RNA sequence: CGGCCUCCGAACGGUAAGAGCCUAGCAUGUAGAACUG
């Protein structure tokens, strides 16, 4: 099968050609040119895998040109879902209990860098640095010990056949103290319902009926 | 000599053909009708 | 563009191993003649060879009749100056931008209504090789062409990568010869070839029978006969070819000598023969008596 | 890279295009120049979605390069995404955009609106941009087909040539 | 019909211009029998 | 300073030994990177970084294999953080492929006519002696 | 369009290269008999073993090196083995440099 | 008409009919079977499956009932065509098994040549092997007597070979092959066997109580063999008639037996014929070649 | 027991058209290459 390369091959090729004005190159020019028509496919892809503030490093399959055109970063952001929405409140709480506790928080400034201040090389500068401790929260190790060691992990239980269908990372099964924990954790972006007679006169068919008959609920669209 | 411009309007669109059906008045019923 | 089933090309850019092996591209590049696109098959023409590739047109090839790589014709295989004279052939093949471009499109259209036999034109009604073509005919395949360039590393010394210099690390010809710069379209157009010009000279200064000077000088002399040969055989070898009045077959000298009745057949016969009337092997020499 | 090539292959000496993608000349430009400089919608959107790209990877950047912190990140990326009308300029390009931004102010009104339902103060110390994220992901299913089609078709007159013949 | 409808798509698949493109049919072998005959070129064989 | 370290859990205890040796590969890696682009060739300045890593991981395997100097589990390690090459070594485990030399230089689909490189045909085959230069690695027979 | 085996024809072009000498592929419909083209004699003295047939040769297999150990930080040639009867440097002769200076001021 | 096959992803090695001549069976490098209709359009229904290698020999029972196949993967294998289902995998094999003969009107069994050295004699019933003659090589066909206490051979040596059943040593052996051994064919006779090779020359023999005991009869010449040697494969006809063979000229050889003249050298084919089919009734044949399709001529 | 809260901006249309002129680029990277009694 096509098997994967050391990551110095790539960034070798693409340090080399920099911004393609040395004659040495000359015909990747067009090469690269070419390669435009997909640059908006290579932007969503990258922007769909972004890291997800409690990581630090993420890495992903990239898949690229021989002559390093263009980079198109091939994978599918799976998450499990209860897993997903309990970081995120884990997010939620430490954000606000922070900002609250924090005595001024300042504002980054936009653009980051200057107009000609070239774009910074990755190795050179950023690759050995050290990674800045994330936005994790801690949790009990009684209340929470079904999930301690595996819950701010890039993709949690990858490996344990137990939870896991396979390398895909599809169909999970799961414990009820693992759920009931989760839960609670993401208590806060939650909604206390138990029933749909809230929504009585508040649901799709509803507006539909409305937005026929030209109608308006109180608190709906119109 | 195929070029590779191309239009908005040449897009895929109305890909099947509404055949006449047998109630509206298809070949046969023409083939009999009086 | 062009689509094709093969290339074009003599038995010297066509290779030798039995298996060839040639990788085809649809669209590949631009025949520096018809100027459109064409198809491109690049073919792997001997043991660290130069790979070869189709490098004209497949229609701007059946036009001249010629190799699609070797540029030479496919018959004979001589400059094309040099064989279009030898069939005193005059094309009009139009030059300038414009009158080309018309010229390659309507030229297309009339192709288009051809079998995929042979070349279109005054290639068939110029079909009489003459003996100069087949004697300025090369016998044996060149195939010092497949041989690389002078690798301008190894002219100066550079050419730092071992035996694996891309070209042959030679001496460089001092292009003062005129062998050196025949550009491509001029060598199609069948424009100032130095070579084609060498061959004139070759096919010039190449061993041809004499004319004497009084015509009632109707006696021909034929040296280096032998006693394998006959009186009716001599008569056979110049006989419809005219009509011959006598012949002396001087087998104290190995000769023979035919006394004519036609000045003309006696030119074509002797003409014709001289040194390559080859009845039973034997080398006569054609020249007119004394 | 890309961008860049196209410019100076279409002989535009006279423009540059910095690295922040924003177009600038360097001359004053004559009336042929003026006109044979003109771009459209197709050269324009690309270079303003890398422009909101960059300023994403950027964030980043600072991020990783230890400048800046955790929660800097979180609240700069929720800002970006908030206010990608007044740090881009597409919707001069696509004003279809509009639903994009509207949707995100409604989703900041909410999100803020919950978030300071205690003693949290109504400042900068907000990060939780998973909304935005979506919407303009969205936005960029969308318009990767569109802008496929146009920039093939841009791409190709480049190349080939434009067809006055059979119009 | 059948001409036709194979004109028709190869002129249609023209306006897919993104060619979601099928991969490289198999390998030719094809047998050329020169008109040039003789015993020094191709190192004496009638085929190749 | 080093391809820092991801999993956050402490490698296991071979690690040590191999301490040095790969510390110092990837220094010269670094260094043979950064080793800039001469007039020395485009095709042929893509070799000494698959020298390198092919260095590496055949170091790997023998400290694991040849010799059962290290520990399973160390190994593991030094693989899930990106030194070894796990598809490389599955392959140089088979019979004919012990010292194929990139990883490339058996895709069949890299090369045009459906092959691989001369790079992997056993020289007695060739009997023609002449420097074989697999583009790709620059390798000289790997097989 | 003929419709042949290709491991035969790879086998014939093996041989056709590296012995020089091929059996012989012409179609007719005059019935030939398998003659070896090319190197006739070659192949006659050489009983027309391919070059994919395993068979003896006391052919000197140039002379090269062998660094195995990727221990050494400096060392591992290994895959990429370098044959020892090889130069250092290819440096064309001192007369065509000179000659080449001359040239390149010729023009 | 021409009626010319195709359907199959590679060279077509093997093809006869029903015993009947009711339904075909053609078969190669594909690793399954294709079955058709001869006569109509010469349809296309079924397609046996499973054998892992090459099939290297199909081979019906005399009636039509049940299908062996000896396939280059170590094994030789019973179907029933009522189903296309295996009834039995011959294995044991210890190398390519390329010939298989079930025993015509006698008791249930097969003799099969393969790619070890062995000539193996197997039941149907045991899973158990009866007998094995190592010559010392590779056995390339194997065709019985017509009173299934001989089996006939052809392998490396040239040397046509034939065991005793019941005393189990070399039978006959005849000799005047120019090289290796690639096809033999018992005919409707019971009597004359029939042997194709690569060396352009094949031969008949006569196997019964008494033949001179240097039985080279007849010798037809033109088969041709080339740079691939692919296996060779003839047949007489029905009525032991016309001679039918293939070749690697992409002409199929079809002789007399009588004036041994060339009644047709036929063109039209792409490929290397591999197998040609006789039908038990009509005149009807079906060349199988490697150009990956059939023909099927009426004559 | 009452709840009702449009919008939002960029381009063309204005600051001539030209032939010459001259020189970077940008493209090419090829094809071939000799003869006798
Ligand atoms: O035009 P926008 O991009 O959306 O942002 C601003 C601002 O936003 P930031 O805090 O994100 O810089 C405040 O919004 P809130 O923070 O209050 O939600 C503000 O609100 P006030 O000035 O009313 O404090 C204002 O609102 P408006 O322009 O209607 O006066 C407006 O936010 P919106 O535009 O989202 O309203
Ligand atoms: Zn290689
Ligand atoms: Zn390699
Ligand atoms: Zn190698």
């Amino acid at each position: 099968q096509k098997e994967d390369m050391p990551p110095e091959h790539v960034r070798k090729i693409i340090r080399d050609h920099g911004d393609m004005t040395n004659r040495k190159f000359r015909h990747d020019k067009r090469v690269y040119l070419g390669a435009l028509k997909y640059m908006p496919h290579a932007v969503l892809k990258l922007l769909e895998n972004m890291p997800m503030p409690w990581e630090q490093i993420r890495d992903v399959p990239v898949l690229y040109h021989i002559t390093g055109a263009i980079s198109f970063v091939n994978e599918i952001p799976w998450v499990i879902e209860p897993v997903y929405i309990s970081q995120w409140g884990s997010m939620w709480i430490m954000m606000r209990r922070e900002k609250r506790d924090r005595r001024h928080f300042k504002r980054m400034r936009f653009p980051p860098f200057d107009d000609e201040e070239p774009p910074l090389d990755y190795a050179d500068n950023i690759l050995d640095v050290e990674p800045l401790e994330a936005i994790q929260l801690e949790l009990d190790p009684e209340e929470d010990a079904p999930v301690l060691d595996w819950f701010y992990d890039h993709q949690p239980l990858r490996d344990s056949r137990k939870y896991v269908n396979g390398s895909t990372y599809q169909r999970w099964q799961f414990t009820l103290p693992m759920m009931s924990t989760l839960y609670r954790l993401a208590n806060q972006l939650l909604t206390d319902l138990v029933d749909d007679n809230y929504f009585y006169l508040f649901d799709l068919k509803a507006f539909f009926t409305s937005k026929a008959l030209n109608m308006a609920i109180p608190g709906g669209p119109k | 000599q195929l070029s590779k411009q191309y239009s908005s309007r040449d897009l895929p669109s109305h890909t099947k053909i509404k055949y006449r059906q047998t109630t509206q008045d298809a070949p046969e019923e023409v083939r009999n009708r009086d | 563009w062009e689509d094709a089933d093969f290339p074009i090309l003599c038995q010297t850019c066509l290779g030798e191993n039995p298996y060839i092996r040639m990788t085809k591209e649809k669209y590949g590049k631009e025949c520096k003649i018809c100027a459109r696109p064409f198809t491109v098959f690049r073919w792997c023409p001997g043991v660290r060879m130069r790979f070869k590739k189709t490098e004209v047109c497949q229609t701007c090839s059946k036009l001249k009749n010629v190799c699609q790589t070797c540029l030479l014709d496919l018959e004979y295989g001589l400059p094309i100056q040099v064989r279009d004279a030898g069939l005193s052939f005059k094309d009009d093949m139009p030059k300038s931008d414009v009158n080309k471009e018309y010229y390659t499109q309507n030229m297309e259209r009339e192709i288009s209504n051809s079998d995929g036999t042979r070349p279109v034109g005054m290639l068939g009604k110029a079909t009489s090789t003459s003996d100069m073509l087949l004697k300025l005919a090369r016998t044996t395949p060149y195939y010092k062409r497949n041989r690389p360039h002078i690798c301008s590393f190894w002219v100066k010394g550079e050419c730092k990568r071992g035996e694996e210099c891309p070209y042959r690390h030679e001496k460089p010809t001092d292009p003062d010869d005129p062998l050196a710069d025949q550009n491509i379209k001029d060598r199609y157009y069948g424009i100032n070839d130095p070579v084609a010009d060498k061959l004139l000279k070759r096919a010039s200064t190449m061993p041809r029978l004499d004319p004497p000077e009084d015509k009632t000088i109707t006696t021909l002399y034929v040296g280096g006969l032998g006693d394998t040969i006959t009186e009716t055989d001599l008569r056979n070898h110049f006989y419809q070819f005219g009509e011959i009045r006598t012949i002396t077959v001087v087998q104290r000298q190995q000769c023979a000598f035919i006394q004519f009745a036609t000045r003309q057949a006696a030119e074509v016969a002797a003409e014709k023969s001289f040194n390559k009337l080859i009845v039973n092997g034997r080398r006569l020499n054609v020249k007119w008596g004394r | 890279n890309m961008l860049n090539l196209l410019i100076h292959r279409k002989n535009l000496n006279y423009l540059h295009l910095d690295y922040n993608f924003n177009l600038k000349p360097v001359k004053t430009l004559t009336t042929k120049e003026r006109k044979k400089s003109r771009f459209g919608n197709a050269f324009h959107l690309c270079r303003e979605v890398l422009r909101l790209t960059k300023l994403v990877v950027d964030s980043h950047v600072q991020y990783r390069l230890g400048n800046v912190d955790a929660f800097q990140l979180a609240d700069g990326l929720q800002y970006i995404f908030a206010h990608v009308g007044q740090l881009t300029g597409m919707y001069r390009y696509k004003y279809k955009l509009m639903r994009q931004i509207r949707m995100c102010k409604d989703l900041k009104h909410l999100i803020y609106y919950r978030f300071n339902t205690g003693p949290v103060g109504k400042g900068p110390g907000c990060g939780f941009w998973a909304a935005g994220w979506r919407v303009w992901l969205f936005f960029m299913r969308g318009i990767t087909p569109l802008l496929e089609r146009w920039l093939g078709n841009l791409l190709a007159r480049q190349f080939e040539g434009r067809h006055s013949k059979g119009v | 019909r059948v001409a036709l409808e194979k004109s028709v798509s190869q002129k249609v698949a023209a306006a897919m211009p993104v060619r979601a493109a099928d991969k490289l049919a198999p390998a030719q072998y094809i047998r050329y029998t020169p008109s040039q005959q003789g015993v020094a070129f191709n190192s004496g064989a009638k085929q190749r | 300073m080093p391809k820092v370290k991801r999993s956050r859990k402490a490698p296991p205890d071979g690690w040590e030994l191999i301490e040095p040796t790969l510390d110092e590969l990837d220094q010269k890696m670094r260094e043979a990177e950064t080793e800039p682009h001469e007039g020395k060739r485009k095709v042929e300045s893509l070799w000494p970084i698959f020298r390198i890593h092919h260095q590496k991981t055949r170091y790997i395997f023998d400290l694991f294999y040849k010799r059962k100097a290290i520990s399973r589990e160390l190994y593991e390690y030094c693989i899930k953080e990106g030194y070894a090459d796990k598809n490389l070594i599955a392959k140089w485990k088979k019979q004919g492929y012990e010292n194929l030399c990139c990883l490339r230089c058996i895709q069949t689909r890299d090369t045009n006519f459906g092959t691989n490189c001369i790079c992997r045909v056993p020289k007695s085959k060739l009997e023609v002696g002449r420097i074989i230069e697999c583009t790709h690695c620059g390798c000289r027979g790997c097989s | 369009p003929a419709h042949i085996n290709d491991f035969m024809f790879e086998q014939q072009r093996r041989t056709f290269a590296t012995y020089g000498y091929a059996l012989d592929p012409s179609l007719d419909n005059h019935q030939v008999s398998a003659k070896y083209i090319g190197s006739v004699e070659e192949a006659e003295k050489n009983q027309g073993l391919t070059v994919f047939e395993t068979g003896q040769k006391k052919t000197e297999k140039r002379k090269k090196f062998k660094e195995n150990d990727a221990s050494n930080i400096d060392g591992f040639l290994g895959p990429w083995a370098k044959y020892v009867d090889e130069k250092d440097v290819a440096k064309p002769s001192e007369e065509e440099q000179k000659e080449l200076d001359e040239i390149t001021a010729k023009r | 008409p021409i009626m010319l096959l195709s359907g199959h992803e590679g060279e077509v090695y093997c093809c006869k009919f029903h015993p009947n001549g009711s339904t075909l069976a053609s078969a190669g490098f594909d690793r399954l079977i294709l079955l058709w209709n001869v006569y109509g359009d010469c349809d296309n229904y079924a397609t046996l499956k499973g054998h892992s290698g090459a099939v290297m020999e199909l081979h019906y029972n005399t009636d039509g009932s049940m299908l062996f196949s000896a396939s280059t993967d170590k094994t030789v294998a019973v179907w029933d065509s009522e189903t296309g289902e295996r009834v039995k995998r011959l294995k044991g094999h210890t190398s390519f098994v390329n010939s298989c003969y079930p025993a015509r009107r006698g008791p249930q069994l097969v003799c099969t040549g393969s790619d070890d050295g062995t000539v193996k004699l197997w039941d149907i019933r045991k899973k158990a092997a009866i007998q094995t003659f190592q010559n010392t090589y590779q056995v390339l066909a194997v065709t019985f007597n017509d009173t299934s206490d001989q089996i006939i051979s052809g392998g490396i040596d040239n040397d046509i070979k034939v065991w005793d059943l019941r005393q189990n040593k070399l039978t006959y052996t005849m000799r005047g092959h120019a090289d290796s051994v690639t096809g033999l064919s018992l005919s409707s006779e019971g009597s004359y066997l029939l042997s194709n090779a690569m060396d352009n020359t094949v031969r008949v023999w006569d196997v019964r109580p008494f033949a001179p005991k240097e039985r080279c009869v007849k010798i037809f010449q033109g088969n041709v063999h080339n740079f691939e040697k692919n296996l060779l494969r003839c047949s007489w006809s029905p009525d032991g008639s016309k001679i039918a063979a293939g070749s690697a000229d992409r002409f199929v050889y079809v002789w007399d037996t009588t004036s041994r003249r060339i009644l047709y050298k036929l063109p039209g084919h792409a490929g290397s014929i591999n197998e040609v089919a006789f039908h038990p009734d009509e005149p009807i044949i079906i060349s199988a070649s490697s150009d990956k399709r059939l023909y099927m001529g009426e004559i």
